[PDB]
RNA sequence: AAGGGGGCCUGACUGCGAGGCCUGCAAGCCGAGCAGGGGCGAAAGCCGGGCCUAGUGAACCGGUGGUCCCGUGUGGAAGG
RNA sequence: ACCCGGUGAAAUUGAACUGGCCGUGAAGAUGCGGCCUACCCGUGGCAGGACGAAAAGACCCCGUGGAGCUUUACUGCAGC
RNA sequence: UGAAAAGCUAACCGAGCCCGGAGAUAGCUGGUUCUCCCCGAAAUGACUUUAGGGUCAGCCUCAGGCGCUGACUGGGGCCU
RNA sequence: CCGUGGUUCGUGGAGCCAUGGGGGAAUCUGGGCGGACCACCGCCUAAGGCUAAGUACUCCGGGUGACCGAUAGCGCACCA
RNA sequence: GGGGGGAACCUGGGGAACUGAAACAUCUCAGUACCCAGAGGAGAGGAAAGAGAAAUCGACUCCCUGAGUAGCGGCGAGCG
């Protein structure tokens, strides 16, 4: 009756969905440790007390207060300033 | 194959268990079942005939034991036997037993 | 891996422990692998070399 | 105090629930099973404690560990109960494994090992083996501590 | 009749003093050569189960 | 410089792991720092594989090398 | 078959004070809306509707349902 | 048993009838009975021989604890 | 020794008790057993049989029920 | 001297499947239902070739406990 020749898809497929981005902002206090920032390549640098790991994560070294910076051509920074 | 009638032995219910597979023993995963069923194990029954008071008498016993049937016959040597009907001697013997 | 990219084990030459395991080509490099490698039961460093996995 | 004036207590004796008995009541038709499905069956589901709908397990993934015994079965060791000189102090004396049973400390068929949490007082402690601690501790305290080897 | 023990999480689990729920990581019983030092050893200890599988597993062992 | 060449090398470490990302569980991921014994560097330092994100498979059952913990009256052995 | 005397069942039936049209509404309304129509009760007739009766659809799909049959499906048993 | 239709074997035979295992099993359908008061959902995610069934989470409710932390709004950084 | 049963034991390191098949002793300086096997240290005396009580049940007799009260209680209060 | 009957209980010879395993074959159901032989107010068992770790116990049976332990187990369901 009805349900005729029709076809297929070739493709139809996708990876997980990876959450990464900004996870501490400015203003935010931090644990040593904290991760500041997950992302693919240096979208930011590490900065003050910022390490960065072997995926290009961003950690704070210090406890203290997240910090941001835009240095134009040089690119974008995360800081944590620490807490007298 | 009924009863041996000197040792009174008879067939018995036995499994058929089915494996595969290499044994731990030999560094195998181990034997797997692949069925187990029943089957019957027979006693070797045989046929022994034999001759007591000069009348001959017929035995039916396991292999294991007819040694015993001519152990028997010398035995219900030292006894009055005569005009017996076979059955009548056979019954006799088996009393010796 | 593969029939070509194999694994294998490290053996330390001293007291014949493997306390590491990784990977080779066999065609490329088809030499037994020697390595300096750190050993927790000698405490200290030693040759260990390649041991089929 | 008469028959009639004896009663429970408040909340000591409440009325079991009875559902299926009509719209008032509040359990009702379903009997507060709402509608349909396996749990809703007498019988109901599988125990719940294990089974996942069919997948396999939580518990069944975990790996098992450490010696699981084999038959023939267990072997019989000297098991050893703990005491600290915490609870030694209702003593006076001798203390013998057989005082420390008969006192509800010590459980029966057990062997003796003085424990060293708390202070101790100078005794005659008998036992089958003593904490590192406990040892001094009742040493340095002057006590006496006896090991039996019985 | 009276409840019975499951043995299968009775040789996987242990129930600490305060009633958590541990057992070995999952996850090294093979395909290690490629596998990181790290990864085998933070695997060799054991973890706390999570509160909801954690009080299932409990209900099965009940004269622990 | 994450790219191209060279020198020396095996950290493609062992024992750990504050703190977080992710997340129903179980998994997965990043990680400073401490000790051991090393590499390269005058040094500060970097090194617990690879510019990063795929290259994978829980548990059960068994194999192989260690260890020498249990081993049914005791010592071995079998087996764990 | 219809009428009179005699005897007198049945499936079915929520209750019924049970009209038409055009709309509407779970999309095919005696039962909702707006109109139209219709004094009360029967008898002989016809079958358009009451998605009329009957049979918890046989088709279709679903169920980690059942059964019969097939084989170079798996495993087993008889037999040889 | 069948001059073959899976026909027949006590009025329905792709496996007779009776009693028994037996309250087989039914993740399905149906049914589940007095009253008033307070609160009040969900039809989502993950895995699932799973897909009209489940296990964990989400949302409801009750008790105990905490005590201004809440939704929403004003000011201000940062992220897109 | 081979094939099996029993036991918590599903071939397992698989003893012990039982035995359908094959081989096949000894009479105490002998045999079996204490979970492969061996040594040691021990337990027991196979291949003949009998035996009360304590236990099980309720056709039958009695006694008693926070047991039923003629759609209940046995299928049957009655000519079941 | 036997034979045959007896509500259930008892020993022995033979011995299922539905079901559970959310499928299924090992496993489970269960040595259950059932068939057969026999015993008797009981029947079975019973005076160690025992237990099993104590230099111990001392026929058997029955109850409580040991114990859902030790163990068994597609090491699953479960069994014990
Ligand atoms: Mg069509
Ligand atoms: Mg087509
Ligand atoms: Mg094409
Ligand atoms: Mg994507
Ligand atoms: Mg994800
Ligand atoms: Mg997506
Ligand atoms: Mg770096
Ligand atoms: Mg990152
Ligand atoms: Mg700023
Ligand atoms: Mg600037
Ligand atoms: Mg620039
Ligand atoms: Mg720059
Ligand atoms: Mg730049
Ligand atoms: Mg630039
Ligand atoms: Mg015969
Ligand atoms: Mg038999
Ligand atoms: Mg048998
Ligand atoms: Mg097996
Ligand atoms: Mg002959
Ligand atoms: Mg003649
Ligand atoms: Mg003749
Ligand atoms: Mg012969
Ligand atoms: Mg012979
Ligand atoms: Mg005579
Ligand atoms: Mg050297
Ligand atoms: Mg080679
Ligand atoms: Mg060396
Ligand atoms: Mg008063
Ligand atoms: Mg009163
Ligand atoms: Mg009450
Ligand atoms: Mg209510
Ligand atoms: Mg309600
Ligand atoms: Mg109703
Ligand atoms: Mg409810
Ligand atoms: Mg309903
Ligand atoms: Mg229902
Ligand atoms: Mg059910
Ligand atoms: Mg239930
Ligand atoms: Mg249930
Ligand atoms: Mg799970
Ligand atoms: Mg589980
Ligand atoms: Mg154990
Ligand atoms: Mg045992
Ligand atoms: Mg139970
Ligand atoms: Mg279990
Ligand atoms: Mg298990
Ligand atoms: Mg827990
Ligand atoms: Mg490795
Ligand atoms: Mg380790
Ligand atoms: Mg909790
Ligand atoms: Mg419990
Ligand atoms: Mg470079
Ligand atoms: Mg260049
Ligand atoms: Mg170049
Ligand atoms: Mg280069
Ligand atoms: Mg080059
Ligand atoms: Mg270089
Ligand atoms: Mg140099
Ligand atoms: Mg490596
Ligand atoms: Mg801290
Ligand atoms: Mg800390
Ligand atoms: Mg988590
Ligand atoms: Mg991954
Ligand atoms: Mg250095
Ligand atoms: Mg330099
Ligand atoms: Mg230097
Ligand atoms: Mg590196
Ligand atoms: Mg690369
Ligand atoms: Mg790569
Ligand atoms: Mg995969
Ligand atoms: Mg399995
Ligand atoms: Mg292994
Ligand atoms: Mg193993
Ligand atoms: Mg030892
Ligand atoms: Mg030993
Ligand atoms: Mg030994
Ligand atoms: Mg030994
Ligand atoms: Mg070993
Ligand atoms: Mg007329
Ligand atoms: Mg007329
Ligand atoms: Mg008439
Ligand atoms: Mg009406
Ligand atoms: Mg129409
Ligand atoms: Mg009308
Ligand atoms: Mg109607
Ligand atoms: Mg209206
Ligand atoms: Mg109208
Ligand atoms: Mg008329
Ligand atoms: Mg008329
Ligand atoms: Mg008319
Ligand atoms: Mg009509
Ligand atoms: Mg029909
Ligand atoms: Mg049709
Ligand atoms: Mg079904
Ligand atoms: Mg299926
Ligand atoms: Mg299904
Ligand atoms: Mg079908
Ligand atoms: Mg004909
Ligand atoms: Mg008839
Ligand atoms: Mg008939
Ligand atoms: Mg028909
Ligand atoms: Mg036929
Ligand atoms: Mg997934
Ligand atoms: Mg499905
Ligand atoms: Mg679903
Ligand atoms: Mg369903
Ligand atoms: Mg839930
Ligand atoms: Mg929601
Ligand atoms: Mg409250
Ligand atoms: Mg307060
Ligand atoms: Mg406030
Ligand atoms: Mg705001
Ligand atoms: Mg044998
Ligand atoms: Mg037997
Ligand atoms: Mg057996
Ligand atoms: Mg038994
Ligand atoms: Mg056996
Ligand atoms: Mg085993
Ligand atoms: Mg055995
Ligand atoms: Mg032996
Ligand atoms: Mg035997
Ligand atoms: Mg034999
Ligand atoms: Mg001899
Ligand atoms: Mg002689
Ligand atoms: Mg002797
Ligand atoms: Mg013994
Ligand atoms: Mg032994
Ligand atoms: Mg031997
Ligand atoms: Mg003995
Ligand atoms: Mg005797
Ligand atoms: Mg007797
Ligand atoms: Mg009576
Ligand atoms: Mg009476
Ligand atoms: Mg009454
Ligand atoms: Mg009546
Ligand atoms: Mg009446
Ligand atoms: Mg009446
Ligand atoms: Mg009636
Ligand atoms: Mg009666
Ligand atoms: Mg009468
Ligand atoms: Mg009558
Ligand atoms: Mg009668
Ligand atoms: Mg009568
Ligand atoms: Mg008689
Ligand atoms: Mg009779
Ligand atoms: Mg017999
Ligand atoms: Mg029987
Ligand atoms: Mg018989
Ligand atoms: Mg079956
Ligand atoms: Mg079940
Ligand atoms: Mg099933
Ligand atoms: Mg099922
Ligand atoms: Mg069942
Ligand atoms: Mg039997
Ligand atoms: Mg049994
Ligand atoms: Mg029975
Ligand atoms: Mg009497
Ligand atoms: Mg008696
Ligand atoms: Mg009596
Ligand atoms: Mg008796
Ligand atoms: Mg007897
Ligand atoms: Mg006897
Ligand atoms: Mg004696
Ligand atoms: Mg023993
Ligand atoms: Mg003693
Ligand atoms: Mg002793
Ligand atoms: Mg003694
Ligand atoms: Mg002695
Ligand atoms: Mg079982
Ligand atoms: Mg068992
Ligand atoms: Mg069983
Ligand atoms: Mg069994
Ligand atoms: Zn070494």
């Amino acid at each position: 009756a009805h349900k005729k020749g029709l076809g297929s898809t070739r493709n139809g497929r996708d990876s997980q969905a990876k959450r990464l981005g900004v996870k501490r902002y400015e203003g935010q206090v931090v644990r040593a440790g904290n991760i500041l920032v997950r992302q693919r390549g240096t979208r930011f640098k590490p900065g003050k007390n910022v390490g960065m790991g072997r995926d290009f994560t961003l950690f704070a070294l210090v406890d203290g207060v997240v910090e941001f910076q835009d240095r134009g051509r040089l690119g974008r920074y995360v800081h944590v300033r620490p807490l007298a | 194959s009924k009863v041996c009638e000197i040792s009174g032995k008879r067939p018995i219910v036995a499994n058929s268990i089915q494996r595969r597979g290499k044994a731990k023993r030999e560094g195998g995963v181990g034997k797997k079942t692949t069925g187990i069923s029943k089957r019957r194990q027979y006693p070797n029954l045989q046929k022994v005939r034999v001759r007591v008071a000069g009348q001959e008498i017929t035995f039916r016993v396991a292999a294991s034991h007819i040694p015993k049937v001519y152990e028997l016959v010398e035995r219900a040597k030292g006894l009055r036997l005569e005009g017996l009907s076979p059955k009548e001697i056979k019954k006799e013997l088996l009393k010796l037993l | 891996a593969s029939e070509v990219r194999i694994k294998l084990l490290l053996e330390c030459t001293e007291c014949k422990r493997r306390n590491y395991a990784t990977e080779k080509n066999k065609r490329n490099t088809p030499n037994k692998l020697e390595l300096r490698k750190y050993c927790p039961w000698c405490r200290k460093h030693t040759v260990h070399r390649e041991v089929k996995i | 105090m008469k028959l009639s004036d004896l009663r429970p207590n408040p909340g000591a004796n409440k009325r079991r629930k009875r559902v299926g008995r009509g719209p008032g009541s509040g359990h009702g038709k379903t009997a507060t099973r709402g509608h349909k499905g396996q749990k809703s069956r007498s019988g109901g589901l599988k125990d719940p404690r294990r089974f996942e709908g069919g997948r396999s397990t939580t518990l069944m993934r975990l790996p098992k560990r450490g010696m699981q015994g084999q038959v023939p079965g267990e072997i019989k060791r000297p098991r050893y109960q703990g005491v600290n000189l915490k609870d030694l102090a209702r003593f006076e004396g001798e203390v013998t494994p057989e005082l420390l049973v008969r006192a509800g400390l010590l459980k029966k068929g057990y062997r003796l090992k003085i424990l060293g949490e708390g202070e101790a007082k100078p005794l005659k402690v008998v036992a089958h083996a003593f904490s590192k601690s406990a040892l001094e501790k009742l040493k340095a305290a002057g006590g006496e501590p006896v090991l039996l080897e019985a | 009749p009276k409840m019975k023990t499951h043995k299968g999480a009775k040789k996987r689990v242990k129930i600490t003093a305060s009633g958590k729920v541990v057992a070995m990581k999952t996850g090294k019983r093979h395909l290690n050569w490629q596998k990181s030092g790290k990864e085998i050893r933070q695997k060799g200890r054991k973890f706390v189960l999570a509160k909801p599988e954690a009080e299932r597993i409990k209900l099965l062992l009940p004269y622990e």
